[PDB]
RNA sequence: GAGAACAGAAAUCUCCAGUAGAACAAAAGGGUAAAAGCCCCCUUGAUUUUGAUUUUCAGUGUGAAUACAAACCAUGAAAGU
RNA sequence: AAGCUCGUAUCAGUUUUAUGAGGUAAAGCGAAUGAUUAGAGGUUCCGGGGUCGAAAUGACCUUGACCUAUUCUCAAACUUUAAAUAUGUAAGAAGUCCUUGUUACUUAAUUGAACGUGGACAUUUGAAUGAAGAGCUUUUAGUGGGCCAUUUUUGGUAAGC
């Protein structure tokens, strides 16, 4: 009790990918002038502040960089202590996601199948099937919420045999559809699939791929097995790898 | 489909065998292929499943293999009597653009090493796939002779953005029983291999590679 | 290993497919292959398009995003061992068998 | 009557910095050197300064047996001209030195091949030297019996008739 | 530690010392040297039928484990497991 | 509370004798473990990730890898030895010995294993002291906010914490 001002930012993922990236803003903006302390925790950390002018602010910085929700609480002493809990949506990029059906109706009778695209002040999903955008809102999103089908660590290696096109491109991503095959049964088997993806204009025929294998999975979603069977592939093929040297 | 009395197969089998060599006895060109076309599937909408089916029986006893390997394989390709290549000669395949364009028309199809083959994925380019001539590879302690049979005898169902895959079934040649076992195995394999395990397949049709007026399917 | 980075991929030959086989006709006055070389480079070299002048006003090679920008921009704008044979050569000369 | 001091192996090894052709090459430099096949050898971890990841092939080793060692050992020392320096001398009584330019050792000066180098190694023993290699009642080798430097050097030094610099 | 061309902290080979200072998926603790570690060969006992017992304990349930029985098998020259 | 089957049992908030188990006090570390703390560079010895990128002679970032040429220093999560106090079992008749019956288990077997028939062994029947009778069954009440003292302890400078 000697500080006043309590900021806690959380994110309940193993992997805090969005939290690095905000921790890497905040130490290139120096937005950590007027900090008493830091507090390591488990999923985050806290920031401490002598007067709560300098924990609106930060409140502030963070509604503008980060998709989060906000909440504030009250303490006593006998003046008073405040705590601002902070809650990052726990969906980070690059991630696979089943999407709620209203919800991906209303927000332009996307597929439900997306992927995690870009993520901002709001998040971005995208179909990688066929090329196309949605931006969800924090406030939406925890109005109720969800969680995601995979994340990265369960990305598989793919080696690009064949490249095709359909000459539908968006910017910045050429949608085609390439032959492809795993490299745990390339010199093994004769089993080759068949992606439409959006990563044509980035890949050529030889090299390596990370991307989700939904044919091995054991998916415990009920969001997922209300889908259709035909309707979801095999694979999504979320980056290439490129290592120089 | 589910199967449907097969002595229609078996008439049309016996008529397309009294076509080909009973009513024009033309020069040795064997082939009693099937042709299936699959109804009621969108090929974007839906998934561009594949597989490969082999039957033992043979009808295509002419083809061309150009085995790409080592020095080991190659000595056994050499012992197989088959066209082989070299590490060099692919090296020079793979420098001349043009001669890969050319080799993948001079062949039928390929078998490569289990030791080279995670390497014409890139260094023998693109086009191989787009033409299906991706090679399989063969072992160390494999026998090659059996390999070629196998990849001579190996037919593949493919989806591609056309409904009509037809395949190499069977020669005209004989054997009517082992025939209709062939055209069994084959539907067999179609209908478990499409979505609706029945109701999916549309067309059947036999021709013995000669334009031939007798399906009856 | 073996034969491994000999770079016959990663945009050289593949995936060098995305042209569109529409109606052709663009807008083409003068596009031709010396002044389209000169104009694209007086400064250092360059890659040239696959089949692109104005010879008959008709022009569709340009398989790609970049390329169907570039030529819609020059569209709606108006414009206009093999050393051996010499070194053994010379090493033959060298040997002058008088001289031994 | 028993010590005597002869010849236990003779093992001659190429290593090579790359993994390329060069490794099946100095196999049939070795093949054809020694009269038996070789034997390559996996590399133990990773560098990236030599350019070596584990689990692939290194070096090209083999082992000679007999009076094919001291006919390689002859031949060796014709070429290092029957000197040793005094160095290339173990505490425990081995000895060994290393070759550039292979050709003058019967091999040929065929450009399919080209130029290697090899390393030459003598293990010395003296008889009852089972004992440490045997199964059942292994042992070791007493205080007295076990070669040593001095005696390696005096008794291969008086047979061969060669010189010990320094 | 002592030796071997290029070889230079460190590439491959040879000998001596080496009670474990290594390894055994993950936390920590225990256990292990002709092995429980490393390298090979053959396999499916990660099978069937049901009772009894230990821990938590009301001596209920759930989880986990122990020792037999009646079959069918694997491995090994075999005892065995 | 109601009793029931019996009549000095073989039982005990205890000692003795015999025989197990333990790793705290004390010793000792210097006999192997001997520690946090603020600890300077050595980049293609590692590099964790994060942002862009029609992608790779691929740019932009910072905790740290590793203390490098620093030791005395000591432990409730360190070990060689090891009390006191507390703790399991035994001190016989449901026992011991001799002889020979059963079995579909076990042995190479006429061997064993388990259970027996017949016979021998009471002044002490196998240490001490005590024993208000011993054993068994059914049924039901209240309670399920506790507190204080000596000693041994954990967290908080510390408290009637
Ligand atoms: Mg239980
Ligand atoms: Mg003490
Ligand atoms: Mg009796
Ligand atoms: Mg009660
Ligand atoms: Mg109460």
């Amino acid at each position: 009790n000697t500080w006043r001002a309590t900021v806690q930012i959380r994110q309940k993922v193993p992997h805090k990918r969005t939290f690095l990236f905000l921790e890497q803003l905040i130490l290139k903006h120096n937005a950590h002038v007027d900090t008493i302390s830091i507090s390591e925790a488990k999923d985050g950390l806290d920031f401490f502040y002598a007067q709560k002018n300098h924990a609106v602010k930060m409140i502030d910085f963070l509604n503008a960089v980060v998709p989060i929700k906000h909440k504030k609480s009250e303490e006593l002493i006998s003046t008073y202590k405040f705590s601002y809990s902070v809650e990052i949506v726990p969906i980070c990029k690059d991630d696979l996601v089943v999407l709620p059906k209203k919800l991906a109706k209303s927000m332009g009778n996307i597929s439900q199948f997306v992927l995690c695209s870009k993520i901002s002040n709001t998040v971005q999903f995208m179909d990688p099937t066929t090329l196309q955008t949605a931006d969800l809102s924090p406030s939406v999103y925890w109005r109720a919420p969800f969680n995601a089908l995979a994340d990265v660590t369960q990305l598989v290696e793919f080696i690009v045999l064949d490249v095709d096109s359909t000459g539908i491109s968006r910017g910045n991503r050429v949608l085609a559809d390439i032959t492809v095959a795993r490299t745990s049964d390339l010199g093994v088997n004769d089993q080759v699939y068949y992606v439409r993806s959006h990563l044509g204009g980035i890949c050529h025929a030889g090299d390596s791929v990370m991307g989700y294998f939904i044919a091995n999975s054991n998916y415990n979603s009920d969001l997922f097995d209300g889908l259709n069977i035909d309707y979801v592939p095999d694979v999504v093929l979320v980056k290439k790898l490129y290592q120089r040297k | 489909m589910s199967k449907i009395t097969s002595s229609q197969v078996r008439e049309h089998v016996k008529e397309l065998l009294k076509y080909s060599n009973e009513t024009k006895k033309r020069n040795f060109l064997e082939t009693v292929e099937l042709q299936v076309g699959l109804k009621n599937y969108d090929p974007q909408r839906d998934k561009r499943f594949s597989g490969s089916l082999k039957l033992p029986n043979c009808p295509r006893p002419n083809m061309s293999i150009c085995i790409f390997g080592d020095a080991f394989d190659v000595d056994r390709a050499k012992s197989c009597g088959v066209d082989a290549m070299s590490v060099d000669d692919l090296k020079k395949l793979n420098k001349n653009k043009k001669l890969i364009k050319k080799l993948s028309k001079k062949y039928n199809a390929f078998i490569a090493s289990e030791v080279l083959i995670k390497q014409v994925p890139r260094l023998l380019g693109p086009q191989l796939s787009k033409a299906g001539k991706f090679p399989t590879p063969v072992s160390h302690n494999d026998d090659l002779y059996g390999k070629v049979t196998d990849v001579r005898s190996t037919i593949k169902f493919q989806l591609k953005k056309v409904l009509c895959l037809a395949v190499a079934v069977g020669n005209v040649e004989m054997e009517e029983d082992v025939l209709v076992n062939q055209i069994l195995m084959s539907v067999n394999f179609f209908v478990s291999l499409l979505k609706k395990n029945w109701q999916n397949v549309g067309s059947l049709v036999v021709k013995s590679s000669m334009g031939p007026a007798f399906r009856l399917y | 290993g073996f034969h491994n980075v000999g770079n016959i991929n990663m945009m050289a030959q593949q995936q060098m497919q995305q042209n569109r086989i529409k109606i052709s006709v663009r807008n083409w006055q003068n596009a031709t292959m010396n002044d389209l070389i000169n104009f694209i480079s007086r400064n250092a070299r360059v890659a040239v398009y696959d089949a692109h002048v104005e010879g008959p006003l008709v022009i569709g090679y340009v398989n790609s995003k970049a390329e169907a920008e570039s030529l819609m921009k020059w569209n709606g704008v108006r414009f206009a061992s093999d050393t051996i044979s010499f070194l053994r050569g010379v090493l033959l000369k060298r040997y002058d068998p008088q001289t031994k | 009557p028993m010590r005597d001091l002869k010849i236990e192996k003779l093992v001659l090894n190429i290593s090579v910095g790359e993994s390329g052709d060069r490794l099946t090459r100095a196999s049939k430099v070795l093949e054809q050197l020694s009269g038996q096949t070789p034997v390559q050898s996996k590399a133990r971890y990773t560098v990236r300064t030599f350019g070596i990841r584990r689990n692939e092939k290194i070096a090209v080793h083999v082992t000679v047996r007999g009076p094919k060692a001291e006919e390689i050992l002859e031949r060796g020392l014709k070429v290092k001209e029957y000197q040793l320096r005094d160095r290339n001398f173990s505490a425990t009584g081995n000895f060994g030195f290393g070759i550039d330019e292979h050709i003058d050792l019967g091999i040929k000066y065929d450009p399919s091949i080209g130029i290697f180098g090899m390393d030459f190694y003598v293990v010395m023993n003296r008889p009852g030297a089972r004992v440490t290699r045997r199964k059942r009642c292994k042992g070791t080798v007493g205080n007295s019996h076990k070669t040593t430097k001095e005696d390696t050097v005096s008794w291969f030094k008086q047979k061969y008739d060669a010189d010990v610099l320094d």
